[PDB]
RNA sequence: AGACAGUCUGCGGCGCGCGGGG
DNA sequence: GATCCCGCGCGCCGCAGACTGTCT
């Protein structure tokens, strides 16, 4: 009870609130909001927890992360200390494992039956994405891989069984492997038993991921570390005064980082890039030189290893983090047939709405060409400046007759004009001038229609395209004014001829926007001002609507259909799949069955937030983009479903807890989390829409601004958005905080500098920030030690502060991986299988096993906020948090239950179920398979 | 006015449709027209083999069937609309002693050729091995009865004649709405293709009064949408109809499962699509142009090439476009045998008569073209004219149409 | 004859069941339609025929004739092939009767509502006024349709009343319009053409052969059976039918429906070329039989040319191989028999003989071999010979073959 | 007369803005 | 916010490489 707290299972009543800080926060909150405001009591609900090892909540996770990850610290361990022998004279050039014994002796091995092994491997980019060779070190002897391929005959691309295979038969000892490598995702990628739905014994190490732990940088740092490294060297430009994080930062490059960990000399590149672009014959030719690159590379990375895995393990103390990055290196995502289907779908129709989306243009150059017969040019407002091509290449039978007779015509005119055709007129015979007449009165025609030596000009303009410039005044008045001029002397459009938008007369030359600073672009405006914008106009046809809309229906598609569609996804065999997925409703079909490995880093970024460009990626499934169904299609097997959910506010509620923290011991103290838990739209004081509405326009357009502002947005930034808001002037907008700032640091040092005050805790983050001392923020991780101010003092406040959220975030992530783990392994429940996007979490679980795992995911939520809470704070915790609000059952993957497609059009008829959230109608079990 | 006036002249005088002072957009709907000129028929023909080129090549499992144009008379339920008259009038009954008032027992013509495809349905099932998914196609003439519901003097029901392409798939039921939505979704690509304005034509879901999902295609005449294709999920009605006797001959097998198909009726009408196309070619703010031309695509323009000879040595010296011509005639692009209008006329006119009958080039022979053989060759699209080579026409037209087909 | 028949009723040429179809009704259109391979050889045959006739001589053009006759003004005289022509019920021939005031002139079923075409001539004679101005009243001019024609049969044994049983034949017309001076030269010309392409397909062209014959009303014909088994069976008419024909109809007016020729203006004189595309179907057919059973169908005219299949080796890897080949000769225009998909191998042997019976060019077999070496098992229809092919060069060689078989 | 200006073509770098996601 | 990307066309150059007249 208390502010709506839930019922305390675990922990005695050892901690007090403390009457001055009680009277304190009831002061403050009287202050800035209301201090009564009564809220409904939510339900309350007990159940039988597992039983929790140790004390005080964090022994518990101790124990958990070390007993997950012990096997696999033995196996670093192993790989740290042993040395290995020279690399064998002459790779041995056989199909499938071969083992160097001593003295270079090569001997025939199925796999490798190692504990541990630094892995690496090849493939050829020109063919297929099958791999074709690969090199390993294990503690004691070298491994060498080499694909069947090396034979000559045709190949599937379905690429299934290909790849290498790694795990031993589980059916003598330490059934944990452990596999370390650069990028090692990418090598992961590559292993048979990698792909199968049940899970494995086997974890994976990337050292990009601990270099990004240790002695990483921000993207930020990365520029202006390439610009150092380069022979050389924006906008506000305010200098650095502080390159030290030069001499230990680094790029994740596997080249910089052995040169950043090891002083040995710089590893040769091989600048024949056979693999990248060469064919599978000159691979076959310099087999023995790109084994000796893959070696290199190998034992790289292992000096790299060595050199790391020490420094990772004093700057990231805590088991947890090991283990929950150990559990992330594995990601699954079934696909199905449907996949494939996908690709051709959102391809066919971005290729034919590009149709529809050309065609129209190629038309309005072909009317533009009639303008040359009349020779007027000056009547055309919009072509008058225009080339115009004025040059050019400048290279009755009155008798009845009928009933012809059985003789046939000579013919032979067709030879004699022909010869006559190549043999005369030599200057021609040899690059032809295709222009002739046909350039017209549209600027070169010619070079719109392709070359053709290899192209064979296709029919019409084909290289035409909504942003040559061309375009607009070949659709009249579609761009500012009658010209569009690219170059100086632009369109005065903004974003009656100066200043005033859109040219008309031609009253002053160059620049005269005067608006923006810039206003040389044209059109790329997301409000597309066709209808009281005015300055958009056309002949009819594909003119102001139905053109700009297919730019942005095929947007998303253009750039992405690389990304997209070549995935390595493999299929499993019948024999491969488990009994649970046969014998089973659906099925059949003649159908695949497969799967496609995300190649996530585990640490990419600074903090060590995972980074995918096509998986790890907030984008929904639009009704307006062709590839906005991507993270659909990823349905489970039959007698599979996909259980997990998002947790609200995790980036808000962490700062307000941090700040509450600080602040006091209560979850209410700063006015910031109180809001945060007792704010609703309808009556609470919300932070969105309500509190703010005196600052801004209204409560609407306000959730940018705080977002903004609690991730590091200045003053500065607020008074530009609000500049363009209603058209205020600049002396309205307060250049001081005066409305803005209030939640924030107003008063600045306010007498009595450093301190935040008012409404939100910033305090916490910047004396994290700003300690100098290794960070170990809540469950204890350091920073990447290339941002600290120790030794560095590099100023660089916006990435730190943010930093803190965004790794505390990070942690949060972990620590919900390693419960599900534990939760996993204590209850038989099938399908240890994960997929992690930032905050969101999805299991693949069997049906049979699926509202066990659906009560999972509660007792994890609760867990971690509560471990959240009980650093540097009580135990007891508001009941609204620490529970899910919803946990999504459907068997594909989406933002919420209830869907909707673009390119389908009607996606529910191929087997779409609904989804089923549960909420709270799955707390009415125990989490044993004997209970019900 | 120039909505759909000016388009049906230089229809009937360039023999796109057959000349009989009609000018009815109504009898040109219903199918009352006296029929369509050769250019006309030429553009049918191509607008069926591109169809058939589309529905049944390129698709494994589609087979072609013959329907008849009439059915046996003996156990023909129904009658006609007109036959059905028993009101009054009985004052002569003086005749002597099949026959009778009541549908006479007789044949009839058919309206529809689902018929048949459900008749043949059993025959063409051994050709696929019982493989339930498989469909049959088939092109040809539908009788109807249309009526101008005005005054008396039509008498008797008038009887109107489409062209309809029709397509009967028999799928597995628990696929059946998949199935056809990719059907819905490859037509109405197919009918955005060759479109200069695909957006005219549209798409809608339509439900029959036995609850039976379908689609409907419409064109947007200028007066206002007009149907061309329905797709219809008969859902094993008609077909278990027609087979009472027992359902094991029905069996075909769909995965491992011996199961009864559903039927998908997928019909257009040919002749309406040609309206369409028709009018989508043709095409006033600042225009200032004219240039009336038929902007037909180029699989489907029913004449590709226009050949002619002008102001040459003498008449004798045409003979060097005759074999060209013939040049052109293998491999099938059809070409206007000009060069022997043999009359006086100016080049713009004449230019103008073939932008009218929808010439994707013309090619004219010179006097300059015995030696260094060079023809002028003008596109319909632009009015810019070429020089190019004698040799490398037949491979540059070649490469043209092909082109065209793929994008 | 026997043996013939039934294969035909197998392999789907012809559908039907049993004994329905038979040797009679066959030559009259009262026959349940063909199948699909026989659809399909009917399409070749009408693509050949519009190639030779039509696109070639440079003047004949395609011409739109509906299959019903308006009805206004019907004569009282005439085949009369279903009077009725309206929407369902034909009232069929309808001879004699019809003596009461009900189902008299008055009204529809007296000759009043209309009748379905007999013939394709009648439709050419109304366009030819609208055809002048499409040459330019250049008289020497055709006028080309391949289309439906209904005929009604009588005797087969006693009915009591005469069922009148419909007939669809499916014709090929050219209405040539030609100065009446040298017409008969005309007539040869077409005579000697007509029969130098039915030849050109038959594997015995001696079977095929020309008669003439004389008409009161037209000046002279000819007629080509080309002797069935059983006997000779007219399988193309030519007639010298006169002007007389297109003088009946625009009985009104002169000097309209005259064309120019030699700068010299003449009632032009019609020549009528049917033929009976669907008994030239039959025709072929039975020329092509003849120990084994094999329909040796000409290249030019054989529904299917390939047929795919596997063999031996991984059930996948090859019905991929399979599939590309399918597409690639798809998309070089050459119509192929996908056997690939096919469950139960059965024999080598049955499968020749299935793929003989249905006229297939060439048998392709893809094994493992193919993706060894990319080579494919290659045999013969004519000479049953097995050679291996390179898989990259079987759409050329099927082109060369096709073309070099289209030439003499 | 033979040798050398152009035009074109290939191809390389760097500015300019614009759009998905961090 | 955060500064930062990649897939376009413009442009604006550059330098080789080829071909065509062009100059002495």
């Amino acid at each position: 009870l208390s502010r709506g707290l839930h019922e305390q299972i675990f922990g005695q009543g050892g901690e007090m609130p403390g009457e001055a800080a009680v009277r304190r926060s009831v002061e403050h909150l009287q202050k800035h909001g209301l201090w009564g405001q009564p809220a409904v009591p939510l339900p309350d609900v007990e159940l039988r927890l597992p039983p929790l090892y140790g004390d005080n909540l964090d022994q518990h996770f101790r124990l958990l992360a070390q007993k997950q990850s012990l096997p696999y610290l033995e196996a670093a361990n192993l790989l740290l200390q042993a040395q290995l022998p020279p690399k064998p004279p002459a790779w041995a050039w056989a199909e499938g494992w071969t083992r160097y014994g001593p003295e270079g002796e090569a001997v025939p091995v199925a796999i490798p039956e190692e504990r541990a092994l630094v892995f690496a491997v090849a493939v050829c980019l020109a063919e297929g994405t099958c791999p074709t060779l690969a090199v390993a070190i294990s503690p004691s002897a070298w491994y060498s891989w080499c694909s069947q391929r090396l034979v000559e005959e045709r190949y599937s691309w379905t690429s299934q069984l290909s790849p290498a295979d790694l795990i031993p038969l589980e059916v003598r000892d330490w059934q944990e492997q452990l596999v370390v490598g650069h990028n090692v995702s990418f090598d992961r990628a590559h292993i048979r038993e990698q792909y199968l739905i049940q899970g494995s014994r086997m974890r994976f190490l990337d050292t990009m991921s601990m270099h990004m732990a240790i002695s990483g940088l921000s993207s930020f740092q990365r520029s202006l570390w390439i610009a150092a490294k380069q022979g050389k060297h924006a906008r506000r430009g305010p200098a650095i005064s502080s390159w030290d994080w030069l001499d230990i930062s680094s790029v994740n490059s596997l080249a910089e980082v052995h040169r950043l960990y090891v002083g040995g000399p710089p590893l040769e590149k091989e600048p024949r890039e056979l693999f990248v672009k060469g064919t599978m014959k000159d691979i076959r030719e310099n087999f023995q030189d790109l084994m000796q690159y893959c070696a290199q590379d190998v034992w790289a990375t292992h000096e790299v290893f060595q050199q790391q895995l020490p420094l990772f393990l004093e700057r990231c103390p805590h088991p947890v983090t090991l283990a929950g990055m150990l559990e992330m290196g594995v990601s699954y995502l079934p696909v199905n047939q449907n996949w494939e289907r996908y690709l051709a779908e959102a391809q066919g129709t971005y290729e034919e709405l590009q149709r529809e989306m050309k065609k129209s243009l190629m038309d309005l150059a072909n009317d533009a060409c009639q303008l040359l017969s009349g020779e007027r040019y000056k009547e055309d407002p919009w072509l008058w400046d225009l080339e115009w091509d004025l040059q050019e290449f400048k290279q009755p039978m009155d008798q009845e007759d009928l009933g012809p007779c059985s003789e046939e015509e000579e013919f032979q005119q067709d030879v004699m004009a022909r010869a006559c055709l190549q043999k005369l007129k030599g200057t021609t015979e040899l690059l032809p001038k295709r222009p002739q007449h046909l350039p017209g009165h549209p600027g070169w025609y010619r070079k719109l229609c392709p070359r053709l030596d290899d192209p064979a000009w296709t029919p019409g303009p084909s290289l035409l395209s909504l942003q040559m410039r061309v375009t607009p005044k070949l659709m009249a008045l579609t761009w500012d004014g009658f010209p569009l001029h690219y170059s100086e002397r632009h369109g005065w459009g903004y974003l009656n001829d100066v200043d005033i938008p859109g040219c008309w007369f031609f009253k002053l030359p160059h620049k005269d926007g005067n608006s923006c600073n810039v206003g040389s672009p044209f059109a790329k405006d997301f409000l597309p001002k066709m209808e009281d914008g005015t300055l958009q106009a056309g002949p009819g046809g594909a003119s102001g609507p139905r053109a700009l809309e297919i730019n942005k229906m095929i947007s998303f598609w253009r750039n992405a259909h690389k990304r997209i569609s070549s995935q390595m996804v493999v299929w499993l065999p019948r024999s491969a799949l488990p009994r649970a997925v046969i014998r089973h409703p659906d099925y059949d079909e003649e159908g695949l069955y497969g799967a496609i490995l995300p190649q996530v880093v585990t640490a990419g970024t600074i903090t060590r937030r995972a980074v995918e460009p096509t998986w790890l990626t907030a984008s929904n499934a639009r009704p307006d983009r062709v590839g906005s169904e991507l993270k659909a299609m990823v349905q489970a097997p039959p007698g599979y479903t996909l259980v997990g959910a998002d947790v609200d506010s995790q980036e808000l509620w962490i700062a307000a807890v941090l700040g509450d923290a600080h602040f006091a011991g209560m979850h209410g103290c700063t006015a910031f989390g109180w809001m945060t838990l007792q704010g609703r739209k309808s009556r609470g004081t919300d932070l969105h829409s309500k509190t703010a509405t005196t600052v801004g326009i209204s409560r609407e357009h306000a959730k940018i601004f705080n977002y903004g502002r609690i991730y590091g947005a200045g003053q500065p930034f607020a008074e530009r958005l609000l500049m363009q808001f209603n058209h205020r002037l600049t002396q309205q907008e307060a250049a001081e905080k005066a409305q803005q700032m209030y939640a924030a640091t107003k008063g600045l040092r306010w007498y009595r500098w450093k301190g935040g005050t008012e409404s939100e805790m910033f305090n916490k983050l910047e004396s994290i920030a700003t300690s100098d001392i290794p960070r170990t923020p809540v469950l204890g991780c350091c920073i990447s030690r290339a941002l600290e101010p120790s030794a560095v003092q590099e100023e660089f406040m916006t990435s730190r502060v943010n930093w803190v959220v965004q790794s505390s975030a990070v942690d949060y992530l972990h620590l919900m991986l390693v419960a599900m783990k534990w939760l996993f392994e204590e209850f038989a429940i099938d399908g240890r299988f994960c997929i992690s996007i930032h905050d969101e979490v999805r299991y693949l679980v069997r049906e049979e096993d699926r509202y066990r795992a659906a009560l999972a995911l509660q007792i994890t939520n609760l867990l971690t906020r509560c471990m959240f809470a009980y650093k540097l704070g009580l135990n007891d915790l508001p009941q609204s948090v620490a529970f899910f609000s919803a946990v999504d059952i459907d068997r594909c993957l989406r933002k919420e239950v209830t869907m909707d497609c673009k390119t389908p059009s009607n996606p529910t008829g191929m087997e779409r179920r609904y989804g089923i959230p549960q909420g709270e109608a799955l707390d009415i079990y125990q989490i044993i398979e004997l209970t019900k | 006015e120039g909505s759909e006036a000016l388009l049906e002249i230089c229809q009937r005088r360039h023999f796109l449709s057959g000349s009989k002072q009609q000018l009815s957009r109504d009898s040109l709907l219903s199918g009352c027209h006296p029929g369509f000129g050769p250019l006309g028929v030429e553009l049918r023909k191509n607008l069926a083999a591109e169809w058939w080129t589309s529905v049944v090549v390129f698709r494994e499992q589609v087979f072609p069937v013959d329907a008849l144009h009439h059915k046996p008379g003996p156990l023909l339920p129904g009658d006609s609309a007109f036959r059905l008259v028993s009101a009054e009038t009985l004052r002569e009954i003086l005749q002597d002693k099949f026959l009778e008032n009541v549908l006479k027992t007789s044949g009839k013509l058919r309206e529809n050729l689902l018929h048949g495809a459900l008749e043949h349905y059993v025959n063409c099932l051994d050709l696929v091995n019982k493989r339930l998914p498989y469909g049959l196609a088939q092109i040809g003439v539908c009788f109807h009865p249309v009526f101008d519901t005005k005054q008396i003097r039509n008498g008797v029901k008038s009887i109107g004649e489409k062209t309809e392409a029709s397509l009967v798939w028999f799928t597995p039921p628990r696929t059946s709405n998949q199935w056809l939505d990719f059907w819905l979704r490859h037509r109405l690509q197919w009918w955005r293709k060759f479109a200069m304005s695909p957006s005219n034509f549209s798409s809608s879901d339509c439900q029959d009064e036995e609850g039976r999902k379908g689609n409907k295609l419409y064109y947007n005449f200028p007066w206002g949408k007009e149907l061309i294709e329905t797709l219809w999920n008969l859902g094993d009605h008609e077909l278990l109809h027609m087979y009472p006797g027992n359902v094991s001959k029905l069996h075909g097998r769909d995965g491992r499962k011996n199961v009864v198909p559903c039927v998908l009726s997928v019909n257009g009408d040919l002749d309406r699509g040609m309206l369409a196309y028709l009018y989508d070619s043709f095409q006033t703010r600042k225009k200032n142009l004219h240039r009336k031309v038929l902007k037909l695509h180029p699989c489907l323009a029913p004449i590709k090439v226009a050949l002619d000879v002008g102001r040459g040595p003498t008449l004798e010296l045409r003979q060097v476009c005759q074999g060209l011509f013939n040049e052109l005639l293998e491999n099938g692009i059809s070409v206007w045998p000009g060069y022997l209008e043999t009359m006086q006329s100016s080049l713009e006119q004449l230019y103008s008569k073939y932008d009218e009958m929808s010439i994707l080039f013309t090619v004219l022979v010179t006097e300059t073209t015995l030696e260094n053989g060079l023809i002028h060759l003008r596109s319909r699209d632009t009015t810019m004219k070429e020089m190019m080579h004698i040799s490398k026409l037949k491979d540059f037209l070649i490469k043209y149409i092909s082109s065209a087909k793929n994008v």
